[PDB]
RNA sequence: CACCCACUAAUAGGGAACGUGAGCUGGGUUUAGACCGUCGUGAGACAGGUUAGUUUUACCCUACUGAUGAUGUGUUGUUGC
RNA sequence: CCCACUGUCCCUACCUACUAUCCAGCGAAACCACAGCCAAGGGAACGGGCUUGGCGGAAUCAGCGGGGAAAGAAGACCCUG
RNA sequence: AGAUCUUGGUGGUAGUAGCAAAUAUUCAAACGAGAACUUUGAAGGCCGAAGUGGAGAAGGGUUCCAUGUGAACAGCAGUUGA
């Protein structure tokens, strides 16, 4: 239903921002049950939460 | 059925079209439209503008 | 409960009521005036059309500033609107009254809205903040509604 | 106190109900004075404003700086396909004005005309005049029509013909014909009744109504401009930049007394779409329209006797926002009220043309057919082709299909 | 007001709450700051001069401007006076 | 005061954004003897009402700033105590 | 019946003024009775390190954090919320 808590916890576990947290839209219900950082940790290992890569800011044009 | 004129771009100007420019030096030009006129006023060379007659004849 | 305009015989009739409904009184009064005397199936289709902005309700009494529309020409009027909340509220009241007829065992395919009335409810107080450190009311104008339907065909 | 310096007022008070015209067609409102010595003729016509262009001609005004000189002049093309006479109206002069004595309608009213009687032709069953036309064939109906024609003969002063345009000959989206009453002038009531009777169901071209270089009057509705402020509507002076509430206003709308706003004060409201008549519009040409004998004969539309070029009045790329002119047309001189494809009423002049400005023969030299959808510079397709030569689009056309 | 320059057929005189500030402007007059001259012992004054100085509200009735409509001709439409 | 510069002006036009506008939802306040079409008359000497005349046709929308000597403040000017 | 009387209540105005400062939203799905406003994902943007970022002092005082509700409040709505 609502994943405001899980996005906040996943950010803290991944040591990234909420910008870079990817909660799988297919497994909304599975993520919704994870109400603790330990269940979040297993979600990240299993692949239901992915830390997205940094937005590209290339310096090739400057180089 | 009047005199038939030719522009800065070499195009044929039918009566009732375009403008006429008489400089102080005594020479008179006729233009077909403000595109051709402002090209001439900014001293652009018609031999380097591709759609101009003098370019087509040159190349 | 005490209704106004009890029917000529409450054996072919059913009633619905609502108190302190959160709709504008002026809007609901105009909508109730439009559907009065209508066949129940006609009022159902009409109030659905008002939500879809296919038929307008004519604003006759409370028409200060109300704009003109082409659909007002179905009525004899010039000003009309399409109050969605008033149509929604009267639709729920019509479904409630229809179900009451099912309880009373009389056929619902011939009901006609013989009586309908919108009363002003006690107001609800809110607050608005104005220019030089002043407060003015932001009151709401809820309304009571009642209706009586009868068998006739 | 008096205003410091005198200045004329803005706008004329002779058009004061500055409202949307109650009509769209444009009413004649005055037909020329009827006299019996002249032959029988029609006094009006209906055309459509096709567009504008300019011409070149030789002026014959002695004592002028343009005498024996070439000039260019703006002209307005008005498409005038032949109208169809479908009825006759009698009028009787009462001490309260004219009143419509009797109307007689011809058999076989065309479908384009019968559209005028319906707000919704699509859902209609097209029953208009179906029982009326039945009386043209039975004995009691025909005998009644004879009695109604004879009653017009002995009781009516002026008679008019109902005529309608043929909208199917126009490129417009509208298929509904325009009806109008056209007064028949020039003769006894019996004579104009016999003339109009034989024209029933027939076609009346513009050649038989108007003539070359005669001054006529154009009646129609102007372009709409919507709601407009006083600066656009009455052309009043703008207030300075420093004005608080705004500067496109009239500063003083009246003195303290008479304590009311006068009708003569410029105020914001509807501008445009007004019914106006303009007099003394000279006819420069009457085109022949398109005609097929063995091929499509198009040249004489815009071929002057000095041009001798095969081209029509149509510009290159067609008239902007109107379409292609194919029927007969009338080339008026100067601007004319209205938008494009706006129905115009053309009326015989109420005055008598005696000045040298009128009764001056027109002798065209050149008719501009360059594209009006931009800065056109070629009169015809063939002139454009000869100047530019073959292009890439025509190269692959001659390459793919050989 | 006045006077001057120039054009013009002529460059007439006035009223409308000394027309017209919910139309404007704020130059002047007519607040508070300040300078000079004159008067006053002084606070201060000056149809004496000078400089800086907040211009609010309309959505109400009518008027006017436009825009739908309304009466009655059985309904409705076209053309008209 | 001069050069330059320009929509300050001659002389206005066009474009863009947000509004205003229409709709869904929500929803005030100022003000209010009664109200609201005028000419003249007389009258607390400038009437919406009174007299005499002109007349008067539901219900309304968008504007408007002529009036309501419009609203805002028991006039700060002047006089009296 | 009056006192720009006191207190309380109610009208017209009026469904009117207005809900116009700081560029901007869109598609699909989920839960849900109900989605312009909630959640997720995909886009398009903004703050642009003197930030619309991460932390404190004063002041607040439990607003912090979970779960639940949909009465009232959050000047539309809400499945959301200080
Ligand atoms: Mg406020
Ligand atoms: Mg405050
Ligand atoms: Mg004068
Ligand atoms: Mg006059
Ligand atoms: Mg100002
Ligand atoms: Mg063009
Ligand atoms: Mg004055
Ligand atoms: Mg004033
Ligand atoms: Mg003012
Ligand atoms: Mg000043
Ligand atoms: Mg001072
Ligand atoms: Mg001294
Ligand atoms: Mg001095
Ligand atoms: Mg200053
Ligand atoms: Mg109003
Ligand atoms: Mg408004
Ligand atoms: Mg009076
Ligand atoms: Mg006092
Ligand atoms: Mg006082
Ligand atoms: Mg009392
Ligand atoms: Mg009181
Ligand atoms: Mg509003
Ligand atoms: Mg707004
Ligand atoms: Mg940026
Ligand atoms: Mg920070
Ligand atoms: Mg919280
Ligand atoms: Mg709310």
């Amino acid at each position: 239903s609502m994943l405001r808590l899980q996005k906040r916890l996943a950010s803290s576990v991944l040591r990234c921002g909420k910008k870079k947290v990817w909660l799988d839209p297919n497994e909304t219900n599975e993520i919704a049950n994870a109400n603790s950082r330990q269940q979040i940790r297993k979600l990240i290992k299993d692949g239901l939460i992915i830390r997205k890569p940094v937005t590209v800011h290339s310096r090739a044009r400057c180089r | 059925m009047k005199v038939e004129l030719c522009s800065f771009s070499g195009y044929k100007i039918y009566p009732g079209h375009g403008r006429r420019y008489a400089r102080t030096d005594g020479k008179v030009f006729q233009f077909l439209n403000a595109k051709c006129e402002s090209a001439f006023l900014s001293k652009r060379n018609p031999r380097q503008i591709n759609w101009t007659v003098l370019y087509r004849r040159k190349h | 409960v005490r209704y106004s305009l009890d029917p000529e015989n409450p054996t072919k009739s059913c009633k619905s009521r609502g108190s302190n409904l959160r709709v504008h009184f002026k809007n609901t009064r105009e909508t109730a005036q439009a559907i009065k005397g209508m066949h129940i199936r006609k009022a159902t289709k009409y109030l659905k059309d008002v939500t879809l902005q296919k038929q307008c309700v004519p604003f006759r009494r409370y028409n200060g500033g109300v704009g003109r529309c082409a659909q007002a020409k179905q009525w004899g009027w010039t000003q009309g609107r399409w109050p969605k909340k008033s149509a929604e509220f009267l639709l729920h009241m019509l479904k409630n009254a229809e179900s009451n007829a099912e309880l009373k065992g009389l056929d619902v395919d011939s009901l006609v809205i013989e009586h309908i009335q919108v009363n002003k409810a006690p107001k609800m107080r809110r607050r608005t903040y104005r220019a030089h450190g002043r407060i003015n009311p932001y009151m709401s104008s809820p309304c009571h509604i009642e209706m009586i339907l009868t068998e006739k065909e | 106190s008096h205003r410091k310096f005198s200045a004329p007022r803005h706008g004329s008070l002779g058009f004061l109900p500055r409202k949307r015209s109650s009509r769209h067609r444009g009413k004649v409102k005055s037909f020329p004075k009827d006299d019996p010595s002249k032959p029988v003729h029609l006094t009006a016509f209906l055309g459509y404003k096709a567009g504008m262009t300019h011409i070149v001609r030789e002026v014959d005004r002695p004592g002028s700086k343009v005498n024996k000189k070439e000039v260019v002049e703006a002209v307005t093309i008005v498409e005038t396909p032949p109208m169809v006479v479908v009825g006759i109206v009698g009028y009787v002069e009462t001490p309260r004005g004219l009143r419509t004595f009797k109307t007689v309608f011809a058999e076989h009213i065309s479908d384009e005309c019968k559209r005028r009687f319906y707000k919704n032709w699509h859902k209609s069953k097209k029953k208009a005049f179906t029982k009326y036309c039945k009386k043209w064939q039975d004995e009691d109906g025909k005998k009644q029509l004879e009695k109604d024609f004879s009653s017009m003969k002995k009781y009516c002063q002026v008679i008019r013909v109902i005529a309608h345009t043929q909208m199917r000959l126009l490129p417009l989206r509208q298929k509904k014909a325009h009806l109008m009453e056209i007064q028949v002038n020039g003769g006894t009531v019996a004579e104009k009744l016999d003339w109009a009777r034989e024209r029933l169901e027939q076609q009346v071209p513009v050649n038989q109504v108007f003539g070359q270089d005669e001054m006529i009057d154009v009646i129609g509705v102007t372009k709409g401009k919507g709601y407009k402020g006083v600066t656009s509507r009455w052309h009043t002076k703008k207030l300075p930049r420093k004005t608080h509430r705004g500067l496109r206003k009239v500063a003083c709308i009246g003195a303290w007394h008479p304590a009311r706003v006068a009708f003569s004060v410029a105020r914001a409201g509807q501008k445009g779409y007004h019914h106006r008549t303009e007099i003394n519009k000279k006819i420069y040409k009457i085109g022949q329209g398109y005609l097929i004998k063995d091929g499509k004969l198009i040249k004489n539309n815009a071929s002057t006797d000095y041009d001798l070029s095969d081209k029509s009045i149509n510009p290159l790329g067609g008239f902007v926002h109107y379409g292609e002119v194919t029927n007969d047309f009338v080339m008026l001189k100067g601007c004319v009220v209205g938008t494009k494809k706006r129905v115009l009423t053309l009326r015989k002049s109420l005055l008598v043309q005696t000045k040298r400005r009128a009764l001056e023969k027109i002798d065209l030299k050149f008719i501009d057919t360059t594209s009006k959808f931009g800065h056109g510079r070629f009169q015809t397709m063939e002139e454009k082709k000869a100047f530019m030569g073959p292009l890439k689009k025509d190269r692959i056309a001659k390459e793919e299909g050989a």
